[PDB]
């Protein structure tokens, strides 16, 4: 396998992945089958990807894929959920309760971190929720002031707003700070030819704002991503 | 690497 490592400089990937942290990501392989007698690497749903954002292939994106070629999936923008209806059948899709999250934002906008019993000026806690697609559990964000303009969406041709299909080696991807997040509800869908690797671990990590220099170390999020 | 994902 082959590996990349990644800086994390902005805050659409949180609470899983902070600014300032440095990822490891393992490279997709293709096969090496004997036809006489390795796997092909595909993401799986719920899987953190690295890819090389379509309209501009020179930039590198990290969001999760939580669409799969042939997957329809809806957004309620409203309750900020997800539907998914694969090979189109109903993926099991679970939400977590609500609670306030360990980040306020402010609003260009920061993000800080600030303890659940104190307040900031100019700022809105972040709320936070596990959400489960199929069989992988992960946290997501959501601005409780804020919510998505369907009219700004990617439209596919065919399609109401807010819903797609997900053409054959394509993918779906979102970030799981949601309301904080230029992703496939915007910009459509990925290529195959696109992704770059699965995200593995945390090596490194960094105390900072997303423009600013370090303050300090995080070393607590070395480790595995979760 | 050591390059930036957004």
């Amino acid at each position: 396998f082959i590996y990349e490592a990644f800086q994390i400089p902005s805050g659409s990937m949180m609470p899983t992945l902070l600014i300032g942290d440095f990822i490891l990501v393992e490279k997709f392989a293709y096969g090496i089958k004997d036809p006489i007698y390795i796997e092909t690497g595909h993401p799986k749903r719920g899987d953190i990807v690295v890819f090389k954002y379509p309209e501009d292939p020179k930039l590198d994106y990290i969001k999760r894929a939580v669409g799969l070629p042939g997957d329809k999936v809806t957004y309620d923008p409203v309750s900020k959920e997800l539907t998914i209806q694969p090979g189109c059948n109903a993926l099991p899709v679970t939400y977590s309760n609500v609670e306030p999250s360990d980040f306020v934002q402010t609003f260009t906008s920061g993000f800080f971190e600030v303890p659940k019993n104190e307040t900031k000026e100019n700022g809105i806690r972040l709320s936070e929720r596990k959400e489960t697609l199929g069989d992988v559990t992960h946290r997501i964000l959501t601005v409780p002031i804020a919510q998505d303009q369907v009219g700004m969406y990617y439209q596919q041709p065919g399609q109401q707003l807010a819903t797609w299909i997900v053409p054959p080696g394509q993918y779906f991807m979102m970030g799981d700070n949601r309301d904080n997040s230029a992703d496939s509800r915007y910009w459509g869908f990925v290529p195959e030819a696109n992704l770059v690797g699965r995200a593995t671990a945390i090596w490194m990590s960094f105390d900072k704002q997303e423009g600013e220099w370090p303050t300090g170390l995080r070393l607590s999020r070395i480790g595995g991503i979760h | 690497x050591x390059g930036g994902a957004y």
